[PDB]
């Protein structure tokens, strides 16, 4: 029982770490996509001017 | 050698004579307690495995 409990604790810690990492990665991805959208709009405007 | 062994056996019979016989009721109580402990430990182990 004691050895299994130790293993459980280690697994729980690792899962928590991974979940937080996933959340951060998703937020960064959304921000990057929004930036790309705005950049393409600006590029279209510059094309008109040229 | 034979007399020495006889004396050793006398000593061992003395040490046995000093002893008594244990009660069955207390042993039964301990057995029931151990059974309950084993059952609860099994349940805990299954819960840990599922987690």
């Amino acid at each position: 029982l004691e050895r299994q409990k130790k293993a459980l604790g280690r697994e729980v810690a690792l899962l928590h770490k991974q979940q937080i990492a996933l959340q951060d990665k998703g937020s960064a991805f959304s921000a990057e996509h929004l930036k790309l959208q705005l950049q393409k709009e600006s590029l279209n405007e510059l094309r008109k001017e040229c | 050698v034979t007399e020495n062994e006889c004396q050793n056996y006398k000593r061992c019979l003395e040490i046995l004579e000093q002893m008594n016989e244990d009660d069955s009721e207390q042993l039964q109580m301990e057995l029931k307690e151990l059974a309950l402990e084993e059952e609860r430990l099994i349940q805990e182990l299954e819960d840990v495995e599922k987690n």
